[PDB]
């Protein structure tokens, strides 16, 4: 039966092909939406045609040419148990490509060292860069460095090894670069064990291509053309996900700053120094989404990876004086980034939807949407920034401050909407007095506060 | 530490920050002024909802000409109450 | 000279002093009101500017009877914001 | 006093913008909006 | 009645039935 999944195969370009429909579809409506609006003002200015004054030539006279003329007229076997087991079995059998690279992230963040590190460059560089189902050799050559690197552990954990010795231990136990805490090797007292399990997920992912079938002149400039230009190709959005990945990653970042310092009172300044870049990083990510630019955001994926590999696994420790073993907070931020570049590369890979939205706040009128929004905007520095990156990388035909105020509207008029929305969500009675228990659990707490607050 | 130049000085210092706070803070987001009412109580905003979104679109789209039009006509309709009403009728 | 009551100190008031600056400052010069639209978005000011140099001229000429009744004016002018749109019509 | 002062600014206002003429709805140039963006985005980054 | 348009029955639709109509009268 390994040749029932070449029929796979006509399924997948018949699923993008549907898709493909509907592109149509959302390309289609635009094409009359837009011209259909325009017929509604070549009806208008035919209708007051002997009433309107001057003739807008500059911006500011078009800003300025609304009359009463172009408001004239009206505005009118089966349980639900096995449905989940059956969804996270199908999700962890089309996923094992990407929980064979968390797992060599998890064991790189574990056993850091540079014996480890070609596993986490290999697969955040070829495989998950690959855009047609990464070859056969790619897996192989993970497999005989995992051997190779198990068996020169296994060989080097021996106790005849001088660094092994008690004496050695304790002269080097507190200086955070020595030969073998650089190595990657060193006594590890307590374990070793998401090295067998990366070895046996990716042993399982072979056989599970295996039972599939899909095992069996400038090749880095073939490689880029298949990347750049895939046969096949979806149109999802993850931007949303990545702000929640590194906004959670800046919070982590900021509440933890002990952890990148050491005394150890005083904040150094190079965690300042560390903080502006990461912001700038948001900033630059901001942009290149908001642009569309595929090749440039390859580019600042590939040097924030080498960045944060070289800082996290060389200097970090130089500054810190501790061993990278022991800074948890800093493997937790390098697997959460880590998780963030496998997103970001999954969406250069798949490439970049054609049509973008305004916000991801008011898709829905409903209490969470409002309660998001009012946390969106009663922060400081947060709606300025982002109102300002827009119309700094897009483009548009008005002022930065006709873009403040067109934003300050749209604000008013979405809260104005959810808030009707909601009430009429939840009706009303029919002038009957409220009731007491509503008025006692909405007036205590205002009396309890304020006393409080006084 | 008590003694710290008690000359008049926490306590004016509590009941300014107490002034400020009830002044500025509470009370602008507690109470409305006379001036708000008009614009906060429409009692539809399906039609201003969608002449934006339609601006957004045609802005997407580019076709520039057209969003100074909408805008033009979105403060219009901002500018004159009697056509905001007339505008924001239910239904 | 640190440790100087680092129990929530200097952070706390470093951030209520960022949250009033970005709160009153630089968020009130920085968008507009919906109620200040109507008022800031004027065509063409040259009537009223006319209106308000001959009140100084008026007034500067020693003849008060008339000041009060152009200060009426410009009043109801401010007033009804349909009669301030009428007057202040391009050309 | 305060009525003056705003027909005054607003006059001066639509003077200075009668001076500088607007394109007819061309798009704003990349370089006005750099070098009126990136100032905007340093100075609230350097001020927080 | 030949002008107004819609039937308050919520709240919400009675606190904003407010037109022209019932205004056209003298004060006195």
């Amino acid at each position: 039966a390994n040749r029932g999944a070449v029929l796979k195969n006509q399924l997948i370009e018949k699923e993008m092909k549907e898709q493909n429909e509907q592109q149509k579809a959302k390309f289609n409506d635009i094409r009359r939406r837009t011209e259909a609006i325009r017929e509604r003002y070549q009806k208008q200015i035919e209708r007051g045609a002997a009433e309107r004054d001057f003739e807008p030539v500059t911006y500011g006279h078009a800003k300025r040419a609304g009359d009463y003329y172009m408001f004239k007229y009206d505005p009118e076997q089966k349980s639900s148990a096995t449905r989940l087991l059956n969804a996270v079995v199908n999700c962890i059998g089309a996923h094992t490509d990407i929980l064979c690279y968390f797992f060599a992230i998890m064991t790189q963040v574990m056993t850091g060292g540079l014996i480890t590190l070609p596993l986490p460059l290999m697969s955040l560089f070829w495989g998950n860069l690959s855009n047609p189902r990464p070859s056969k050799f790619f897996w192989v050559t993970m497999i005989t460095y995992t051997e190779c690197v198990i068996v020169i552990k296994f060989v080097c954990q021996f106790a005849f090894m001088p660094y092994n010795s008690i004496t050695w231990r304790t002269e080097h136990q507190m200086d955070p670069m020595s030969l073998d805490k650089l190595f990657g090797v060193s006594q590890r007292d307590s374990f070793a064990l998401w090295d067998i399990v990366l070895l046996f997920s990716l042993f399982f992912h072979r056989y599970m291509l295996r039972k599939l079938g899909l095992w069996k002149s400038g090749p880095i400039g073939r490689f880029i053309h298949q990347l750049f230009h895939p046969k096949f190709r979806y149109i999802r959005d993850l931007y949303p996900i990545m702000f929640g990945i590194d906004v959670i990653c800046f919070l982590i970042m900021t509440f933890g700053y002990s952890a990148f310092g050491e005394k150890a009172s005083r904040i150094p300044v190079t965690l300042v120094v560390m903080l502006v870049g990461m912001t700038l990083a948001i900033i630059i990510d901001r942009a290149l989404y908001l642009r569309k630019s595929v090749v440039g955001k390859l580019i600042y994926q590939v040097l924030m990876i080498a960045f944060l590999h070289i800082w996290v696994f060389l200097v970090l420790p130089n500054m810190t004086r501790r061993s990278a073993i022991s800074n948890h907070v800093a493997q937790a931020l390098y697997v959460i980034k880590s998780c963030y570049f496998l997103v970001s590369a999954w969406q250069i890979r798949n490439g970049y939807p054609e049509l973008c939205i305004g916000n991801l706040l008011t898709h829905s009128y409903g209490m969470t949407n409002m309660i998001a929004f009012k946390v969106f905007m009663n922060i400081p520095f947060l709606f300025e920034l982002r109102t300002a990156i827009d119309w700094t990388w897009t483009d548009t035909s008005m002022p930065l401050f006709d873009f403040f105020n067109m934003e300050n509207f749209y604000a008013h008029i979405f809260n104005i909407k959810c808030a009707r929305q909601f009430e009429a969500a939840y009706p009303a009675p029919r002038g009957i007095p409220k009731g007491k228990l509503v008025k006692y659990m909405m007036g205590f707490p205002i009396i309890i506060g304020v006393v409080i607050f006084i | 530490f008590l003694a710290k130049v008690f000359k008049g000085g926490v306590i004016a210092v509590y009941l300014s920050v107490i002034l400020v706070v009830g002044r500025g803070l509470v009370r602008g987001i507690f109470t409305t002024s006379p001036s708000t009412v008009m614009f906060t109580e429409l009692p539809n905003a399906d039609h201003l909802l969608k002449i934006c979104l339609d601006i957004y679109l045609v802005r997407e789209a580019k076709d520039f000409m057209l969003e100074q039009d909408l805008f033009a006509k979105l403060i219009f309709l901002f500018r004159s109450p009697a056509t905001l009403i007339e505008w924001t009728r239910m239904s």
